[PDB]
């Protein structure tokens, strides 16, 4: 019954967790304690919650998680939270000492001994739903914990589990805006398991989600909270249909099937149009031509890198709300007729749109505006080859003066490794190069 | 869970043990006595990190404290929370190393090394998830120097993967109280360079100019100097003790400032500090964090990082704040002084967050960074060494413990290609 069972690696994967979690509760009513308060006894709500939330079979609903750390900071954090009772407490693994941002050290010496356990606990989940879509994997390419487990993990899903589906939401290392020496080294890895073994990647770069926050929240001094609730909106509107009922239904599975042309290039920008100040929102008329408009502006794309550069392969848009189909159609028409924005000629019909009547919630806390329309684009375009090839230039750097290779190595990581996934990466950012010229 | 245990050896390495342990309880509330008084429960979600449990819910220090100069025990329980150690971790020998490096490491050494060894031993099967030991020395003294290297060779040799962090108070020729001071640092660091997993340095003639130019301090004591290498030790740490936003352990420390292994030696420094008369004018904010933590004189130790060039360099924040607002100022550091950072490192700068200030604080940093400055501060010993060597001073005090001119020369020879690494590595370009 359209079942999404979520996954979260690494520090940055269980507070997107966190978030997302608190939305979905949000959504559904959802108290803390896990029990859904009947409302005016009308009629039970039910097939909402489903989705993301499993039903005990007593009133408690434990949502349909497995959060996966090496660290047992973050996630005792989570069990000392509003939500301790939500979760059933297997789901929520931890281990003893992390790999330190070691992406060989959580891939061989440290994971491969939780791995187990998280396979466990997704078989269990798996034979609790049934029609299940797909699985969402957040983590954080750029730690050793995220970029390790999450290859593991996507590795043993693949062979596990057949054509379901695998999103993958990847907190990339920012270009400009870094946190750690060694993001290149992990992030370069994690990418090239994830070019194997995902179907969808959207990126994420904290840098970018900073940007948009101070331009349109002038939020001066944001946080990880900020950025962690816009990224919970964003999956909300990815699954909005999934739950709510409108016009069109995108299920999950329906992006590996258009966004993605090329098994290889599956790598996703993403935007959320309107994203005002509560005090902002006054002076805003927000017609869906304004939301259409802003989400293909460069600077509110999610991850940083200007589609001007490069070229829309395919975009899909996910509207919520007072939505229109005929404005709709205008709106794309439009932007089609746009210059700045380009199609690869080889594919004429670069829109898979959906169209749900749940306006988006406002979360409490959050500074968002409260809302009747709202957007949510998934782009493969061509532009993410420059930040693979910036990824490519400071890796090269680092390599080609051998830095840090001896941590890697003293975990049992033959270090052809490296050499192997930067030629992927040559090759791939050859491939985007490639299917970037027109035909002959 | 990621146990540490803490090992202060000499009479430097007690006070400092014993510095460090007050503030580490003051910052864990507790009280002498041993229970606990804080408020905040966080304070006991990870209080293991440090102390074990004993019957009554007493907690005791995992430290590990030794010497030569039996006097030092009396030292170390004379001064506040002295009571706390539990008195089977003391170990102690009668002579004493007097400055002697040799005598601390051959002669005497040895015959304390079997004790602590098991005390050691001891302490970490008693702990699960090792995070590795700290331990604390001073190199210009004999026992200090000696028997912490020895010891260090011996843990290292028995546990070869757990982190074996170092803060070592290499002497200036500036201070210079001793004179035997060169040996006894060059045959320290021979064999530091060889078993450390990373070394911090601390410079007590460093200690003076902060607790002169930053503090104003009319009379600074050695209390002073220790209260100050205490609120770095911890600010190291602190991530290990409290949530967060963004963790990092000490471990994650140790992979982002270590390029290659040889390299293994930072200059810390803490944030927050300011004169009582300058308090009240300069605002306390994030941005004038990262310039005080990163001038030149907010070092602890001597060498100027201008004549250097940043390897890599990290930075702990402790209490709540906007990572993006941290975050910038890291990116905004980089890309000024371009020339004070490595090129062939793309960002060459690890942040962290932790969102428990401490207390009595809102924020405050603890800045690790890894120089080339340093090889400046080995250069100084390095010469000093080898005018005291060419005539054979004092060297009779050496060989009649046992041991060889060979030594010497290779451990002198061992710090010129330690010397020469880090010179390369400033130099090389990308
Ligand atoms: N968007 C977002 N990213 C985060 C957040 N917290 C951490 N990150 C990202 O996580 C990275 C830090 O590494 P970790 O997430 O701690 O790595 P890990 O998988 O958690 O485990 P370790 O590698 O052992 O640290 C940084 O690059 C951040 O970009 C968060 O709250 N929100
Ligand atoms: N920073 C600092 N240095 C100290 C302190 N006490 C002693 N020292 C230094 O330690 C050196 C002497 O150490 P010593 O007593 O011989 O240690 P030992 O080798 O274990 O006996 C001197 O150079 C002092 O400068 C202190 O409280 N703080
Ligand atoms: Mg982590």
């Amino acid at each position: 019954m359209r079942e999404v069972i979520s996954i979260h690696v690494g520090q940055g994967g269980i507070q997107v967790g966190n978030a997302c979690w608190e939305l979905f509760c949000l959504e559904h009513g959802i108290q803390p304690d896990g029990q859904m308060p009947s409302d005016k006894t009308i009629g039970g709500g039910d097939d909402a919650f489903n989705t993301f939330f499993s039903e005990t079979g007593a009133g408690k609903h434990v949502p349909r998680a497995v959060f996966l750390d090496l660290e047992p900071t973050v996630i005792d954090e989570v069990r000392t939270g509003t939500y301790r009772q939500l979760f059933h407490p297997e789901q929520l693994i931890s281990g003893k000492e992390d790999a330190a941002n070691n992406f060989a050290r959580g891939h061989y010496t440290i994971g491969k001994e939780i791995v187990d356990l998280c396979l466990d606990r997704i078989r269990k989940l798996a034979d609790n739903c049934t029609g299940l879509q797909g699985f969402l994997v957040f983590n954080s390419v750029g730690g050793g914990t995220g970029s390790g487990l999450g290859s593991l993990l996507l590795e043993r899903l693949s062979v596990d589990y057949g054509k379901k589906s695998k999103l993958g939401f990847t907190i990339y290392p920012s270009p400009q805006v870094s946190t750690a020496v060694v993001e290149p080294y992990n992030s370069i890895l994690s990418t090239h398991s994830l070019l194997e073994h995902t179907d969808v990647a959207v990126m994420l770069d904290n840098e970018a989600i900073y940007d948009i926050c101070r331009r349109n929240l002038d939020i001066e001094r944001p946080t990880y909270t900020n950025l962690n609730r816009l990224i919970a909106q964003v999956i909300s509107s990815l699954t909005a249909s999934l739950r709510f009922d409108g016009a069109l239904n995108v299920d999950i599975t329906e992006f590996q099937t258009n966004l993605v042309p090329y098994p290889r290039i599956h790598f996703m920008l993403s935007s959320y149009a309107p994203i005002i100040s509560a005090e902002k929102a006054y002076h805003e008329q927000l017609s869906v031509a304004e939301i259409t408009n802003s989400a293909f502006e460069p600077a509110n794309m999610m991850a940083k890198c200007d589609p001007r550069h490069g070229k829309y392969m395919a975009c899909s848009m996910m509207y919520r709300g007072d939505v229109v189909p005929k404005d709709v159609n205008a709106s794309i028409a439009t932007i089609k007729t746009k210059r700045t924005i380009q199609f690869v000629d080889w594919c004429p019909t670069g829109f898979k749109v959906g169209i749900n009547y749940q306006p988006p919630t406002v979360v409490p806390g959050g500074d968002l505006a409260k809302v009747m329309r709202a957007v949510c684009m998934i782009s493969n375009s061509t532009a993410i080859a420059e930040v693979f090839s910036r990824l490519d230039h400071k890796f090269d750097l680092m390599y080609a003066k051998r830095a840090f290779v001896h941590w890697y190595v003293g975990e049992g990581m033959e270090e052809g490794e490296f050499s192997e996934a930067r030629e992927d990466l040559a090759a791939l950012e050859k491939d985007y190069e490639e299917v970037g010229i027109e035909t002959a | 869970m990621r146990e540490i245990v803490h090992i202060q050896g000499g009479q430097c390495g007690n006070q400092i043990g014993a510095k460090f342990w007050e503030v580490i309880s003051d910052e864990h509330g507790i009280d002498p006595t041993g229970t606990y008084h804080g408020d905040s429960d966080l304070q006991l979600e990870r209080i293991n990190v440090y102390y074990n449990e004993a019957t009554g819910g007493r907690y005791v220090p995992r430290a590990i404290l030794m010497d030569l100069e039996p006097g030092t025990m009396d030292s170390v329980r004379a001064g506040p929370f002295g009571q706390l150690f539990r008195p089977d971790n003391f170990v102690f020998g009668q002579t004493g190393a007097g400055n002697n490096w040799a005598k601390g490491h051959y002669t005497e050494g040895a015959e304390l090394i079997d004790s602590v060894l098991d005390v050691v031993r001891k302490e970490a099967e008693g702990c699960d998830c090792l995070q590795g030991f700290q331990i604390t020395h001073s190199l210009g003294g004999g026992t200090g120097s000696g028997m912490g290297t020895l010891l260090i060779s011996k843990v290292r040799e028995e546990y070869p993967d757990r982190i074996m962090e170092t803060f070592s108070v290499v002497p200036s020729p500036k201070v210079s109280d001793t004179v035997v001071e060169p040996y006894n640092a060059t045959l320290s660091v021979h064999q530091l360079v060889e078993n450390a997993d990373e070394c911090m340095v601390i410079d007590n003639e460093a200690l003076y100019d902060i607790c002169f130019r930053t503090l104003k301090l009319t009379t600074p004591t050695y209390g002073d100097l220790n209260h100050l290498v205490s609120a770095a030790m911890s600010g190291v740490t602190c991530c290990l003790r409290f949530p967060g936003q963004l963790n990092s352990d000490l471990r994650k420390l140790a992979v982002n400032l270590i390029p290659f292994p040889r390299l293994h030696f930072f200059m810390i420094g803490f944030a927050p500090l300011t004169s009582r008369g300058s308090q009240q004018y300069r605002a306390l904010t994030v941005p004038e964090l990262t310039q005080q933590m990163f001038d030149a004189k907010n070092m602890m130790c001597a060498a100027d990082p201008r004549h250097g060039r940043y390897l890599t360099a990290s930075a702990l924040f402790r209490g709540r704040m906007s990572t993006k607002e941290v975050d910038e100022q890291m990116l905004n550091v980089q890309n000024k002084n371009s020339s004070y950072f490595v090129e062939w490192i793309p960002n060459n700068i690890k942040s962290s967050i932790c969102d428990i200030p401490p207390k009595g604080l809102k924020m405050a940093v603890t800045f690790v960074g890894n120089s080339t400055a340093i090889q400046e501060m080995f250069k100084r010993v390095a010469e000093q060494f080898t005018a005291m060597f060419r005539r054979k001073a004092f060297l009779h005090w050496y060989t009649g413990e046992g041991m060889d001119e060979m030594e010497f020369t290779e451990a002198e020879s061992n710090m010129n290609d330690l010397v020469s690494e880090y010179q390369q590595y400033q130099d090389a370009t990308a």
